[PDB]
């Protein structure tokens, strides 16, 4: 056929994102352990982490502009990639010279180069994959991450473990080559961009209610998240659960959002009037709210239904902003999207830790649904104007 | 609503401390009396004659059997009785060698006079040993209320101008150990043959002292009458924030026969079973997280009294803003008839 049936360009772009999916969790894998390295407390550490939330804003919106007035859409991915293998490996550097602002450095890096190239990505397929089976490659991009943090999380681990024992006991600078041989995933990305790119050589041969949208995605995608990043101290006073088993609870929302969302994307498209599938998403999330919060009622039910309203609202809700803006256009709105989101969560995450000691638990959960219910009209809303027009 | 009023006695053959407090509304009075003898006790008289009086004699509480009672016999109900007897060291050092008790019997409590003053309706109790608590000891605060209200403490609470609080509190202390965590020795005295029953109950308000979602209660009887309750938290320091929870651990009720813990004058005064003591343990805090080791005082509070025991109301705030949220879907459904015509 044209390329296969698409077979092959589904089984490329899915691989493409290894290299900020994987290597992003690197600090979090390494909790402690590197603490005792030189000197590390823990405000510190925590500084790994800041330089990838709060300089992003901007700098993914000037990346979105390139992507749209310059590079264009085939050479983004390419130099997104090798700015987060030069992260990469500057931050492996940093760790082998034992110098510690060479490692903070390599954040200011990585995290252009993430966010770039998750644009990129989203743009991309927006593009290439429109007309069937649209929603479904949102599906297999948001089920990636999840299916490879984990793998990334117990192996770097065991890497640790397995060069300790095979190489031996050097003065605890192992750590630099540990980063290294976990750096060999970037190279990955690389090899499948210019393998893109040459797929896309050979295969050559604003408006109203984008600013509605950009409020849903706001609204739900910074009144769900916070609350998961809470997690362990609130299911140990509201209800018994044990220091052990209470982290199932916690993680589930994630570990039941990969094996689900192909499947909703795959469905979706098929027979499906999208502004529907959002409103019960939103509907079935304040319920779930209403229920944790406002009962004692048996935690299981309440969260099982924030995995569904979550891998339906996700891979259903982005492909709005494929069909308001035209072509031409989207490498500026996805990033916009994407600045605004990442500024919702670094403004909400501080506010929502500075209430919960002040005020306690009650009132957080009636300002997370308070949240979730402002977003809730602004989807009513949009289906409303959407009535008059339509299409 | 309810007046107060309070009043103490002293011997001379013999001073010693006492409080008496009394509290008077349309047609109910109650009659709590505070004594620190030996033990620190208390002991509740309910009358539904609306004047009552007491009739001391310390002749006889100079093996002292004497009578303490009213003189409305017939008005006579519920009496009931708590008597702090006891302070355990509890050591625990692996997770617990139980370190010999500290007997409250050998205190030389100070005036009460010295520190009553009725523009606050409070009190205090500083024994201090006779052989530890070298610099300070245990510091008891009796409270009375006057009229429904909530106190701005950290550790907050509903009285219902009828009970009392007991924040209790030692300052100065020197521990045998390398570990903290310490436990009072409650016995309480039901007036009917029987065991009184502990609960725990849960609450969805959270808006006062965060954190905690259960209030412990403690009823002689199914029908109106006292009852217990606190809040499963202690405070170590006067800033009491969030940080310091330091949670505490109730037991299960005993049957304890006599001379197993020392004998309150007072009770046997204003009783005469003295064999149905029932007493539990009652730790502080635990060795997960903080404990009591930086500051030198551990605070805890708790009620007393009789009526219904209130459960908690929920505040304007957290109600308007469920009412708003509510107005989301509501508001729609006006703009969707707007549209439509
Ligand atoms: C308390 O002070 C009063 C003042 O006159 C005195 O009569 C009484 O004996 C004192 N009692 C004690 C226990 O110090
Ligand atoms: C009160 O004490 C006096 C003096 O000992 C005694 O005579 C009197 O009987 C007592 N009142 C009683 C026991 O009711
Ligand atoms: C108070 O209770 C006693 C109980 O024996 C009863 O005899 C008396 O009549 C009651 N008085 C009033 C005013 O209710
Ligand atoms: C432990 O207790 C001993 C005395 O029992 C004391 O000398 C020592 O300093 C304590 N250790 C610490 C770390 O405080
Ligand atoms: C409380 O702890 C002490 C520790 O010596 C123990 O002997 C006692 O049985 C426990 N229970 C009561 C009700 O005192």
């Amino acid at each position: 056929s044209r390329l296969a049936h698409r077979l092959v360009v589904l089984s490329l772009m899915c691989f493409l994102g290894f290299g900020s999916y994987f290597c992003y969790d690197n600090p979090a894998a390494l909790q402690t352990q590197v603490k005792r390295d030189m000197q590390v407390n823990t405000t510190k550490f925590m500084l790994l982490y800041a330089w990838y939330s709060w300089p992003n804003v901007v700098l993914c919106f000037l990346g979105g502009f390139l992507i749209d007035r310059i590079f264009g859409i085939r050479w983004g991915t390419v130099i997104f990639s090798c700015f987060v293998c030069i992260g990469q490996v500057i931050f492996a550097l940093g760790g082998i010279f034992n110098a510690f602002w060479l490692m903070e450095l390599g954040r200011f890096v990585f995290g252009i180069g993430g966010e770039s190239l998750a644009v990129a990505q989203n743009t991309y397929a927006v593009s290439w994959f429109k007309g069937k089976e649209l929603n479904l490659v949102f599906g297999l991009q948001l089920s990636m991450a999840r299916i490879g943090s984990t793998v990334n999380m117990n192996l770097m681990g065991w890497l640790y473990g397995k060069i300790e024992a095979l190489l031996g006991s050097a003065g605890h600078m192992t750590l630099g080559v540990t980063l290294m041989i976990g750096c060999i995933t970037c190279i990955f990305s690389l090899i499948c961009a210019l393998a893109l790119a040459y797929l896309d050589r050979r295969a050559e041969k604003f408006s109203l209610p984008l600013i509605l949208v950009f409020v849903i995605c706001v609204c739900y995608y910074v009144a769900v998240f916070p609350f998961i990043g809470l997690g362990k101290v609130f299911f140990m006073e509201k209800f018994r659960f044990s220091s052990q088993s209470a982290s199932a609870i916690n993680s589930i929302v994630y570990i039941i959002s990969a094996p689900m969302s192909p499947l909703f994307g795959l469905l979706v498209d098929k027979t499906g009037k999208n502004i529907i599938w959002v409103l019960y998403a939103v509907a079935a999330t304040l319920v779930s709210h209403m229920m944790l919060a406002f009962t004692f009622w048996n935690p299981w039910i309440a969260m099982c239904l924030l995995g569904f309203s979550y891998s339906l609202l996700a891979c259903a809700l982005w492909p709005m902003v494929a069909f308001i803006v035209p072509e031409h256009q989207l490498g500026t709105a996805y990033g916009f999207m994407q600045s605004i989101q990442n500024l919702g969560l670094a403004v909400i995450a501080i506010l929502a830790g500075m209430i919960l000691d002040s005020k306690g638990y009650l009132l957080l959960e009636v300002f997370f649904i308070a949240c979730v219910s402002l977003s809730l009209l602004a989807v009513v809303c949009l289906y409303l104007v959407n009535r008059a027009q339509g299409g | 609503t309810r007046q107060v009023s309070m009043e103490v006695i002293s011997g001379w053959p013999n001073p010693q401390n006492l409080l008496h407090i009394r509290a008077v509304g349309s047609n109910s009075t109650l009659h709590y009396v505070w004594s620190s003898l030996g033990p620190p006790a208390v002991v509740l008289v309910a009358t539904n004659t609306t004047q009552s009086v007491l009739s001391v004699n310390w002749s006889l509480l100079l093996d002292p059997a004497g009578a303490l009672m009213v003189l409305p016999k017939s008005s006579i109900q519920f009496s009931s009785a708590l008597v702090f007897t006891r302070l355990l060291e509890f050591d625990s050092t692996n997770a617990g060698k139980p370190y010999p008790p500290y007997s409250l019997a050998k205190f030389s409590w100070n005036n009460i006079t010295n520190s009553l003053d009725l523009a606050n309706l409070s009190a205090d109790f500083q024994g201090r040993p006779v052989d530890a608590f070298a610099n300070g000891s245990l510091t008891f605060k009796v409270q009375a209320f006057s009229r429904s209200g909530r106190p701005a403490q950290p550790p907050r609470l509903l009285h219902t101008a009828d009970v009392c609080q007991l924040e209790v509190a030692l300052v100065g202390a020197s521990p045998r150990g390398n570990h903290s965590l310490f436990g009072l020795e409650v016995a309480t005295l039901g007036q009917g043959p029987d065991c009184p029953s502990v609960n725990e109950r849960n609450s969805i308000d959270d808006e006062y002292a965060p954190a905690v979602f259960q209030l412990n209660q403690l009823l002689w009887g199914s029908s109106p009458s006292g009852f217990m309750q606190w809040r499963p938290v202690a405070f170590s320091e006067e800033e009491r924030a969030r940080e310091s929870a330091l949670p505490c651990q109730a037991s299960t009720l005993h049957s304890t026969l006599a001379s197993s813990l020392p004998h309150s004058p007072i009770v046997q005064a204003f009783f005469g079973s003295q064999n149905n003591f029932c007493a539990f343990n009652l730790t502080f805090g635990a060795p997960t997280g903080p404990g009591y080791w930086d500051q030198y005082y551990l605070c805890w509070s708790m009620l007393l009294g009789m009526g219904f025991p209130p459960v908690d109301i929920f505040s304007p705030l957290v109600l308007g803003i469920m009412a708003v949220a509510l107005g989301a879907p509501g508001l729609m459904f006006l703009g969707g008839g707007l549209f439509l015509l």
